[PDB]
């Protein structure tokens, strides 16, 4: 036991952050196909702090590639 | 060059420095325990310890626990072998007497055989000296020699002798 | 001449030893109670 | 010590011997495959584990060929028990020299690749071009622009 | 016995618990020249959590290893003609290595009392010690239709 | 000696023994499947059993098999064994009788 | 490494205390020195034949003389310590004697069973 | 350390008859530092996240692969890894002993049919008794 | 037929186990180094 | 031990208020246990050392592990089948202990175990023959694979509810109660 | 490619002692074997080269 | 082995036809004949049995 | 750390619903399949510079979640199993693999 | 390697293709041995991410069904709490895909 | 390895000196006298199929055959495979020599 156990602890914490992978991959996607159907559609917005946050995060995420870059 | 190989037939000579025998022929007081072991003691412990090949083997518990027949034999069946030197309590009160020991007890050994066998419940100390086996020679001149031993001074505290009837 | 592998160690080195003398729970995570 | 031998190796068969240990992907050298444990089953009991059907199958004889390893002879049935070194042998003979020419392999691209010094295409999107072996190797294998067309 | 073909018990274990319902939704009567009798469910005791653990497991085959190892090693083979070549002995060598005064002390004694001996006083050795070399669980082979008259029984020749 | 052998192999058989002390699971708990006992009066091949026992929505390989044993049983096989003895036994009077009425005739 | 403990290669005394082959008991926890590999055969003869030379100027394991013999050897039962003379780390290996009592039919069994006088100087007994 | 030399002594006397004694031997097999083979019980398997443990799977245990072992006697791998274990299985299949012990069967004709030589593995095949050779000549009436 | 050599000692028990086999083989050369027997030994090598 | 016929325990999940089970011991038909079980949740720790007896003793009396059940854990819990807990010497599961000594034994009281009911209090160990500390609440229907191997020395009368709160507990990957399911006290009703 | 029962060259032989002499560098030496090795060097002065090694036994 | 003409081992009308025996004597007792008619028996029915195992 | 992000941001049961009812799920034991050598620190970070460590069979294994996905040939392959397991599906859930399967034993019947 | 050993991974058609198709003494090389072993662990993780992938397809196409019409914050932030969705890691994401987009463009 | 021993000619038998060549195999089932003998190996002046069947065994044997198989379908096989026959068993028409 002292020698197996190890072994299934690690398969359960790869399970466990497989589950958690999945999560994150999951929203990455749902955010890809929200902001696809919403610049592709019309009057289909969001509210008014999700876009400030998303207009903010987005100069964030472009100050960060302009000093990546420089 | 090469030899006329076709002419011997397939067999192994014998080296020239001819190997003496394993089996150590000297008998004298400088005499060497080998260290080598080989497959006829393993096959030799294995057949008196369970049988070997006739009976199965006991589990791995058996076999390094207590119960297991060899040593719960030692145990509750102890083979030692000690007896006295009776030219040391024979016609004289001695405080020491001498004993002669299997090699392979201790002091505290000899004082717990001495205290529970006997009841020699009055021991000081032991002094123990390591002798090899006592040899001879018989009739027709083959060298024998008896079982090692050792000689073990038992010093006690009441003075103790052994009478005999002149 | 130069012939390091047939020459012993005592006369001669060979590339390969040239060469190779150069070579050769569970965690819980503690802020300090100094900050807030 | 060995406490546990491995099996015969193919021994799937109940009437007939497995085939020889290097034909089956061991050590060669040995013309002719034995079971112990077939050949300690009573003759009774292998013609009632069997039907005529079945031991007519397991009869089935593939000479001069081998039937476990495509393509070459039987090692029970070249003269030694080796395989035979005319189909898988080196590169080149004895005595012979290295004049082997630059051969150029086909390959499928996965991307429209354009060289700009000779201002052309190498090879469109799903197109089997033929290019040079060491260039495939080690330009466009590890780009990913490409793989061996198989 | 290729005529009496009998019956055969194909055991199936698929890999769901609903086995034998999916065998009797199926419903077949015939396969090929088989007519397969019936169909049930084969009754078993079921195995315990160890039978699949592998910490269960790996003590039971050190248990095994630990066995078959006392049981295979050493190998000392049953017998050989070696064993008989090398505890073979002449009469000096026997008397040399065993012998003590017992024998000729009896031998007088006897003859001062007059009464009769049927064993020997002392244990003969006829290997001298080469016995004890030989494995003990060791014993010659069966030979079958040796070279030699003496089986016939013949007592005038 | 053999008397406690025989215990601790029974007691091993049942699997009671566990290092963190506490009772095993129940067997029938991790199970999770069954076996079919089919009985038929020719011998059939095991590729072609699998084939029309599998699962039809399973896609797999196995097709929800884990494994196929085919048997006889011991009177079957007594049977055949004893038959075997007396197809022999038939073979060689046949033989011997033909052999002697050979020159009779 | 070795598997025995560094003491028996040089002792925790200064003069060299606990030097030599020690044998251990099967059942023992504690591992000795004394090992019939071919690889410690040499060093085995050696500590049996020559001895062993310390650097203060003293043979600790065998002078001269009857050499010993370390398949007899009394199973180790500790290690040294500088404070007292010896540290009983493992009892078992003592050999306690204990024998039952009287308790029961006890005095009534001799040596020998019964079966169904001046002594004078003979060269032989028979029986 | 120790050295060997003549002696002329009877300590030398001694050793020029005691090391002549044939030590026990054992054919090791060698180890896999770098392939556990008892590791990979736990690899290739699905897992219940109700219990958070291995699944006893029934397809697994039936195709798995088992590599021999001296003191685990075999571990089941699953069959993709066991590409690494190839010699392991021929230091099994082999006899646990140096050839020149044995080779006395492969210098005769009688056991050089008798014995099967595969894989280095000098077993004796089956043979029939006088007897059962007797009973079935007797029995095909020839 | 002789499962045993004819110049073999007899080291076994009067039913035919070998559960003492190596105690009568000790036994045995124990008797030989010293026997009980042995009367006054001539020779000039005596024990003591 | 007529006197104590039934012990409680407070147990905690978490962060959750403890809530009191109590159990129901024979100590008829198993002396031993019984009289573990109840010395383990009595924990008589009423020996205080002084300034002078510390000094003369250089180690503390309390370092060694103590025979209560106090802030011990369950441990082992699998819903549908039982919880298992009571560790002293840690609270992971293992090194079982006793107040006989490391592990005691009962040949007579283990052959006549029967576990037929749920609810039923046993000694979880890894042989029949070493008994400890570590208990376990049979939660399951019936469990007649557990007769001579294990020792029922009473059942729980009141806290099944208790029982089937902690059993509900979700399991971490490291094999444990996500929630540390833990004994604030535990005692005897004379 | 055939040999043609010919014997070999001289320069095979000598090629073939350079190639010894070069890999001259590996040991066999034994630990219980110098004892028989250290037979070589005669050192006994009971050691004869016309009689052999009888007289040094004792 | 080699080549030895087992076409005519054999083929006399008795066992002692076409056996090499050159460890005979110009007399032979009767336990000498006896064992003379054993060893030709016995070589024969030796041959037969040992070839006839190794084939079954 | 981890389990302090594990124990913040649980799974949800609708969420392990959906990840349960996923047709094809997950084996995780490659790691221990990993080649094991005893490596000290200074030689691996020598040989980390030196660029040793692909040379000579051996590798680098970091545990990656997403991957580049082009001419890569397993990925090319469970895609197409995983193509024919959505059609065996289909075929399943319209019910001909049943159709077929009974072909099978009536075929195999008649015959 | 060998030229001929170079010849057969071109035709076999990648390096990982032929030690694969090598199986045992055919591959005598212990490089062989352990770069085999790194590809059989890297399969079985590149199968791992593609069954990762797939669950997050199907989590997405399950939770669109709802959010869809995203037109109170209040009703997507309830499915984002039912499917345990970080709202910051949403809108970080989001942000990263507008940043990819005016990119592309 | 430049130079082999049996490039030197050097005798290394086990019989002689005790020592044998590193680089050959330790079992051979036929020696290089019995590879030699290619009379009994391949099909000259010698039968290979010893079974001698009766005329209602040859037309049982002969059901067994596939209509449309032609004795022109099974080439001779080469001098390096051993002419030998295993009967009257499956698939025996694909054997040339039976
Ligand atoms: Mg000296």
């Amino acid at each position: 036991y002292e020698f197996h156990e190890p072994l299934r602890r690690k398969n359960a914490e790869d399970m466990r952050q497989f589950q958690t992978d999945v999560i994150d991959m999951a929203c990455a996607m749902l955010g890809e196909r929200l902001l696809d159907t919403v610049n592709a559609s019309d009057t289909s917005s969001f509210p008014a702090e999700w876009q400030e946050a998303i207009a903010m995060h987005v100069e964030e995420i472009e100050a960060e590639m302009e000093e990546v870059a420089a | 060059k090469g030899w006329r190989t076709w002419e011997y037939q397939h067999t192994r000579p014998d080296p020239r420095p001819f190997p003496d025998p394993p089996v150590n022929d000297y008998f004298g007081r400088s005499r060497i325990w080998n260290p080598i072991a080989c497959k006829l003691g393993y096959v030799r412990k294995k057949a008196d310890e369970w049988g070997w090949p006739n009976k199965p083997p006991p589990p791995t518990g058996l076999r390094y626990s207590q119960e297991f027949f060899p040593f719960f034999f030692e145990r509750y069946f102890p083979d030692a072998e000690v007896r006295l030197l009776l030219d040391s309590v024979l016609n004289n009160e001695t405080k020491r007497p001498v004993f002669q020991i299997p090699c392979s007890m201790s002091k505290v050994e000899l004082v717990n055989y001495l205290k529970n066998i006997y009841g020699i419940d009055n021991v000081v100390r032991v002094e123990v000296r390591n002798r090899r086996g006592r040899r001879y020679k018989n009739e027709v001149g083959e060298i024998k020699m008896m079982d090692d031993y050792k000689v073990a001074v038992v010093e006690l505290d009441t003075p103790v002798s052994v009478e005999l009837k002149q | 001449r130069f012939n390091p592998e047939s020459v012993g160690l005592t006369r001669g080195t060979s590339a390969f030893a040239w060469k190779w003398w150069h070579t050769q729970q569970e965690r819980r995570s503690h802020r300090p109670p100094a900050w807030d | 010590v060995a406490p546990w031998v491995p099996p015969p190796r193919h021994d799937i068969k109940v009437t007939m011997p497995p085939p020889p240990g290097g034909e089956v992907g061991g050590r060669f050298g040995v013309s002719q495959g034995y079971s112990d444990r077939l050949a300690r089953t009573p003759y009774w009991k292998r013609m009632a584990l069997s039907t005529y059907k079945l031991r007519m199958m397991e009869n089935a004889t593939r000479y001069p060929m081998s039937e476990h390893r495509p393509g070459e002879y039987d090692i029970r049935y070249l003269p030694t028990p080796y395989p035979c070194t005319i189909r898988n042998r080196p590169l080149l003979e004895v005595g012979e020299p290295r004049q082997i020419p630059s051969i150029r392999i086909p390959v499928i691209f996965l991307v429209n690749l354009f060289d700009e010094a000779k201002g052309c295409w190498f090879g469109r999107r799903y197109e089997t071009v033929y290019v040079e072996r060491q260039f495939m190797r080690e330009e466009l294998m590890p780009q990913r622009y490409a793989i061996y067309a198989t | 016995p290729d005529e009496i073909e009998g019956p055969w018990e194909a055991y199936i274990t698929y890999d769901r618990e609903d086995g034998l319902s999916y065998a009797q939704s199926l419903g077949i009567t015939t396969i090929g020249v088989a007519t397969v009798l019936g169909l049930t469910e084969h009754v078993r005791e079921p195995q315990p959590y160890a039978v699949v653990d592998p910490v269960y497991c790996e003590a039971l085959r050190r248990e095994r290893a630990r066995e078959e190892t006392l049981m295979k090693w050493p190998h000392v083979p049953e017998w050989k003609y070696e064993y008989s070549t090398y505890t073979r002995k002449h009469l000096a060598d026997i008397v040399q290595y065993n012998y003590t005064n017992v024998v000729d002390y009896v031998d007088r004694e006897v003859l001062l009392t007059g009464k009769s001996v049927w064993e020997c006083p002392i244990h003969i050795d006829h290997t001298c010690g080469g016995s004890k070399t030989v494995p003990p669980h060791a014993k010659k082979p069966v030979r079958y239709m040796d070279a030699g008259i003496a089986n016939v029984g013949v007592t005038d020749i | 000696t053999a008397r406690a052998v025989e215990i601790f192999k029974e007691r091993l058989k049942r699997g009671i023994y566990r290092y963190p002390p506490g009772p095993p699971p129940p067997p029938g708990a991790h199970d999770k499947t069954s076996v079919v006992k089919v009985e038929l009066s020719c011998y059939v091949e095991e590729e072609r059993l699998r084939e029309l026992f599998g699962r039809y929505d399973v896609f797999e390989p196995h097709k929800g098999i884990v494994r196929v044993e085919l048997k006889l049983p011991d009177e079957v096989l007594k049977q055949k064994e004893e038959a075997e003895q007396l197809w022999t036994q038939y073979m060689a009077e046949c033989s011997d009788v033909k052999a002697y009425h050979q020159w009779s005739t | 490494k070795n598997s025995w403990p560094e003491w028996m290669d040089n002792g925790a005394d200064g003069t060299g205390y606990g030097i030599g082959l020690h044998r251990t008991h099967p059942l023992s926890r504690l591992r000795g020195n004394l090992k019939r590999s071919p690889s410690h055969v040499p060093r085995v003869l050696g500590m049996m034949i020559q001895g062993v030379w310390h650097k203060s100027g003293v043979k600790l394991y065998f002078r001269g003389g009857k050499p010993p013999n370390p398949s007899v050897h009394p199973y180790l039962t500790g290690e040294p310590c500088p404070l007292y003379g010896w540290k009983v780390t493992d009892e078992s290996v003592i050999r306690q004697f204990n024998m039952p009592s009287i308790d029961g039919t006890n005095f009534r069994y001799k040596p020998y069973v019964a079966l169904q006088k001046p002594l004078a100087k003979r060269l032989f007994f028979w029986r | 350390p120790v050295v060997f030399k003549q002696g002329q002594g009877m300590f030398s006397h001694q050793l020029k008859r005691l090391l002549q004694k044939k030590s026990i031997h054992r054919y090791n097999w060698d180890p896999l530092p770098m392939y556990d083979p008892r590791k990979l019980v736990h690899a290739s398997r699905h897992m219940d996240v109700e219990t958070w443990r291995e699944v006893p799977d029934p397809h697994w245990d039936e195709r798995s692969y088992l590599v021999p072992d001296q003191m685990f006697y075999n571990i089941p791998v699953p069959p993709e890894y066991k590409d690494a274990y190839w010699w392991r299985e021929l230091q099994a299949r082999r006899v646990q002993c140096p050839v020149e012990w044995v080779s006395h069967r492969m210098y005769n004709k009688g056991d050089r049919q008798r014995y099967d030589f595969q894989d280095l593995a000098f077993r004796k095949k089956f043979e029939f008794s006088y007897e059962e050779v007797v009973k079935n000549a007797k029995d095909m009436r020839s | 037929q002789r499962k045993l050599p004819k110049h073999f000692p007899v080291v076994q028990a009067s039913d035919g186990s070998s559960l003492l086999r190596e105690e009568t083989i000790a036994c045995m050369e124990r008797e030989r180094r010293l026997p009980h027997n042995m009367g006054k030994l001539y020779s000039y090598h005596r024990p003591y | 031990m007529r006197i104590s016929e039934r012990a409680f325990m407070d147990i905690a999940i978490g962060t959750k208020a403890p809530r009191r089970i109590v159990f129901k011991l024979f100590p008829r038909k198993c002396p031993s246990a019984v009289k573990n079980f109840i010395e383990l949740c009595s924990g008589n720790v009423s020996t205080d050392t002084y300034e002078s007896g510390n000094r003369d003793k250089l180690i503390s009396e309390s370092a060694l592990p103590q025979l209560t059940y106090k802030n011990s854990t369950f441990h082992r819990v699998e819903k549908g089948y039982l919880i298992q807990g009571g560790d002293i010497v840690t609270g992971r599961g293992t090194e079982q202990l006793s107040i006989y000594g490391g592990t005691f034994s009962a040949p007579e009281e283990v052959r006549a175990s029967v576990f037929d009911k749920p609810g039923l209090v046993g000694t979880a160990s890894s042989s029949p023959n070493a008994h400890g500390s570590q208990f376990f609440i049979l939660t399951a229907k019936e469990a007649n694979h557990l007769n001579g191997t294990c020792i029922c020395f009473g059942q729980v009368a009141d806290g099944l509810d208790v029982v089937q709160e902690i059993e509900q507990v979700p399991i971490d990957p490291s094999g444990f109660p996500s929630l540390k399911v833990s004994i604030v006290d535990c005692g005897v009703l004379e | 490619n055939y040999d043609g029962n010919l014997p070999t060259h001289r320069a095979v032989h000598v090629n073939a002692m350079r190639e010894k002499a070069r890999q001259k560098a590996p040991r066999t030496v034994a630990g219980p074997r110098t004892f028989y090795n250290s037979a070589g060097s005669r050192a006994n002065a009971r050691s004869s080269r016309f009689g052999g090694q009888a007289a040094v036994g004792k | 082995g080699g080549f030895t003409m087992k076409y005519k081992k054999g083929t006399g009308l008795w066992d002692e036809d076409h056996v090499n025996d050159y460890k005979t004597n110009r007399y032979l007792s009767a336990r000498a004949t006896m064992r003379w008619y054993q060893e030709m028996e016995r070589h024969q029915t030796r041959n037969s049995l040992n070839a006839r195992r190794a084939t079954q | 750390t981890d389990r302090e992000r594990r124990q913040e941001r649980p799974i949800t049961s609708a969420a392990l619903a959906v990840m349960q009812k996923c047709p094809i799920q997950p084996q995780l034991g490659f790691v221990h399949a990993l080649p094991h050598d005893t490596r000290d620190a200074l030689l691996q970070e020598w040989e980390r510079m030196h660029h040793l460590d692909w040379q000579f069979g051996k590798a680098v294994y970091t545990p990656r979640s997403k991957e580049n996905v082009r001419g890569n040939l397993t990925w090319l392959r469970e895609d197409r199993h995983y193509d024919q397991r959505m059609k065996f599906m289909q075929e399943v859930e319209s019910g001909e693999a049943r159709a077929k399967h009974m072909k099978l034993i009536a075929e195999a019947a008649g015959n | 390697m060998v030229e001929a050993a170079m010849f057969e991974v071109e035709k076999d058609g990648g390096f990982d293709n032929f030690i694969l198709k090598r199986s045992g003494p055919e591959l005598r090389s212990t490089y062989g041995e352990r770069i085999r072993r790194h590809i059989l662990v890297r399969q079985k993780e590149i199968q791992k991410n593609f069954v990762l992938q797939k669950q997050a397809q199907m989590l997405v196409e399950s939770m669109e069904k709802e959010i869809l019409p995203m037109e109170d914050g209040k009703k997507v932030e309830e499915v984002l709490e039912k499917y345990g969705i970080d709202k910051e890691q949403l809108l970080r994401d989001i942000a990263r895909a507008a940043v990819a987009k005016k990119q592309q463009l | 390895v430049k130079y082999t021993p049996m490039m030197l000619n050097i005798q290394n038998m086990m019989w002689w000196n005790g020592k044998r060549n590193l680089y050959r195999a330790t079992y051979r089932e036929k020696t290089w006298y019995e590879i030699s003998r290619t009379g009994a190996f391949t099909k000259g002046r010698r039968p290979v199929m010893r079974q001698k069947y009766s005329r209602e065994a040859l037309q049982a044997a002969l059901a067994m055959v596939p209509p449309g198989f032609e004795v022109a379908d099974v080439p001779r096989p080469p001098q390096r495979i051993l002419a030998q026959s295993e009967g009257i068993v499956g698939r025996w028409y694909s054997n040339y020599w039976t």
